[PDB]
């Protein structure tokens, strides 16, 4: 029973390496269209377009899902009802992995890499582009409990993993929200601390194009003309 | 304009070297119906250590120098090693249309890099013929680049059906090379590699032995950071990049922050003065003394 | 607009000098240092008249 | 081209999955009947009898 909720300018991200400050720079990448629905969940398997947004306050990425060809976790033969279990022991007060039942087994792989070993809002975007699979996120705390934050908030890239495989669909290992990607171009405002304070679409208002084409945040009373028919 | 005084280098302090045993004369090549790709990270690149190895009787380039390839740091290079005929060595090349450019692996109009072939007398020669590479004959689109084929299907031609349906007008795209010592030298095997790179589109990662100088500021000289080589002076700069942030750029769209791979500190950049030169005169016939104006 | 028209390729490899001269070696060079000469030139001439 | 009716169906020297879009000057036909063991010797780079 999948539920509907509209986005509130949320999405956006540092495009590249560059750093600019006070500068209203635009660029054209994969972002996330304002004000789209998003489905909200409360273990489906969701397919992956060209770009996923994922929120909410495990993943796994593969085509078959069935070791018979190479799936991103974060050859395995995943199980009916695959899953994580933490036990709370009784003999003592610690919570345990005492039941993994991820996968069966892993024949063949190409890349494995382990980083260190290791109320809130996390936000996570993922996208594949000429092999890469780039992960930017932002760990920001809040209070509250439905309808995501009004307001802007820029995620820093976290790590590129150059692996280049199909990608398809994805599983995740509770509320969480997903949106997709769409090609997009924004007017992405910069400040003194070089920072995204702010940004406004193109595509979706004609007040918005309007802004996109003049190139700044405030619009004169008059006429404008912006684009062609 | 005041000129330069002197030069300055800046190299990431990387001592692996590339291994190219592999790449270059080893025991196994791969085929052109799936051609092997290969990645080559955090070493030296050199070119001049690869003439001792193997023989080379193919050393072309399309977009890049052959004689600057220890001048520039490259970022995430590309290796393709496979093996075909001698008579298709023309075959790979940026735009230029073929059997194998066409229905196997074919290469983007844009490629930036270099195409290296030597010629295989006995090493993947067989008395009764090489089977074991495979060369696609037959395919219903043409390929994207860089794209690989798996499917084994038999091709369909026709209105009669393939693909696990042999009969009429089903054909088998992958035929055998057949490679014969006692052919033609046109028909013998031949090693091709393609060297495919990016440059500063991401931190630099493969760069030349050439070693770094002592860093100088407030004297404006020719700089080379990564790879990346201008004028102007060296200055401390009181902004502060993110820790994923290299370069800087400003509304002119120009460099003038780059952080130094060494001390993974910040350095301002900005042009040498610069300015007009005007000078007045009161007139020849009375007089010859002048003045001079400098304006900026 | 006079100092936004340098960063356009003109149909060369890139719109910077220090790229072009550094990669390519003297005799390919010309091929779009006369490419990016044209564009500036046109540009100037635009701005002058103006 | 999909007539499947002819024994030996075979174009050498183009494509022939694409003949009726192609435009040409005269066209010369020779038809004779020949044994079983001589097919395979009409054919470009064939010898025999
Ligand atoms: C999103 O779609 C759902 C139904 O698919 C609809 O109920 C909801 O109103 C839509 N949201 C927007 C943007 O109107
Ligand atoms: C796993 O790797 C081995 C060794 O390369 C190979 O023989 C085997 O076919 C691989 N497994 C699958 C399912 O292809
Ligand atoms: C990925 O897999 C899908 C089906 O699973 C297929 O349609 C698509 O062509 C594949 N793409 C690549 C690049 O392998
Ligand atoms: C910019 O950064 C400085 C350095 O911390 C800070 O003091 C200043 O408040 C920042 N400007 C803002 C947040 O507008």
């Amino acid at each position: 029973p999948p539920a509907y909720t509209n986005s509130f300018t949320r999405g956006v991200y540092y495009p590249d390496k560059v750093f600019r400050s006070s500068v209203l720079h635009s660029t054209q990448d994969l972002f996330l269209p304002f004000f789209s629905n998003v489905t909200w969940f409360h273990n489906p398997v969701l397919p992956f377009n060209d770009g996923v947004y994922f929120a909410s306050t495990g993943w796994i990425f593969g085509t078959t899902l069935d070791s018979k060809t190479q799936s991103l976790l974060i050859e395995f033969q995943f199980c009916n009802d695959p899953f994580l279990g933490v036990y709370y022991h009784k003999n003592n007060k610690s919570w345990m992995e005492s039941e993994f039942r991820v996968y069966s087994s892993a024949n063949n792989c190409t890349f494995e890499y382990v980083s260190q070993p290791f109320k809130n809002l996390r936000e996570f975007v993922f996208k594949n582009i000429d092999g890469y699979f780039k992960i930017y996120s932002k760990h920001t705390p809040i209070n509250l409990v439905r309808g995501l934050p009004q307001g802007f908030s820029a995620l820093e890239p976290l790590v590129d993993l150059p692996i280049g495989i199909n990608i398809t669909r994805f599983q995740t290992l509770a509320a969480y929200y997903v949106g997709y990607l769409q090609p997009r171009t924004f007017l992405l405002k910069y400040n003194e601390n070089g920072t995204i304070t702010d940004a406004v679409d193109c595509a979706l208002d004609p007040l918005s194009e309007t802004k996109c084409t003049l190139k700044s945040f405030t619009v004169e009373k008059g006429i404008y003309q912006t684009s062609n028919f | 304009r005041v000129q330069p005084t002197e030069s300055i280098v800046r190299f990431p302090n990387i001592t692996n070297l590339c291994p190219f045993g592999e790449v270059f004369n080893a025991t196994r090549f791969a085929s052109v119906y799936a051609w092997n790709r290969k990645r080559i990270s955090n070493c030296v690149a050199d070119y001049s250590v690869l003439y001792n190895s193997a023989s080379f009787s193919t050393f072309k380039c399309y977009g890049v120098s052959p004689t600057k390839l220890n001048d520039l740091c490259f970022t995430n290079v590309y290796a393709d090693s496979f093996v075909i005929r001698g008579d298709e060595v023309r075959q790979i090349a940026p735009g230029q249309t073929g059997n194998i450019a066409d229905y196997n692996y074919k290469l983007p109009d844009d490629f930036t890099g270099c195409v290296i072939a030597w010629n295989s007398n006995n090493l993947d020669s067989k008395v009764g013929g090489n089977y074991n590479y495979l060369y696609r004959l037959f395919r219903k689109s043409n390929l994207k680049p860089f794209e690989r084929d798996i499917s084994t299907e038999i091709y369909q031609a026709g209105s009669t059906p393939c693909n696990g349906v042999k009969g009429f007008n089903c054909y088998f795209p992958l035929q055998s090379y057949g490679f014969q010592p006692t052919y033609g030298v046109g028909y013998q095997p031949y090693r091709v590699v393609v060297l495919s790179f990016e440059l500063l589109h991401a931190p630099a990662t493969v760069c030349g032995p050439k070693k770094s100088t002592n860093l100088v500021k407030n004297k404006c000289v020719n700089f080379n950071f990564n790879g990346l080589t201008g004028t102007g002076v060296l200055t401390e700069s009181n902004k502060k990049f993110l820790p994923f942030q290299q370069f800087g750029r400003d509304i002119a769209d120009t460099t003038d922050a780059v952080r130094d791979p060494q001390t993974l500190e910040i350095l301002d950049i900005t042009p040498c003065s610069f300015g007009g030169v005007s000078v007045i005169t009161p007139g020849t016939n009375t007089s010859n003394q002048v003045a001079v104006l400098y304006q900026g | 607009t006079l100092v936004k028209q340098l960063s356009s390729n003109f149909g060369a490899i890139s719109s910077v000098l220090n790229d072009i001269l550094s990669r390519l070696d003297p005799p390919e060079a010309e091929v779009q240092i006369d490419r990016l000469i044209t564009g500036r030139l046109q540009s100037l001439q635009t701005y002058v008249t103006q």
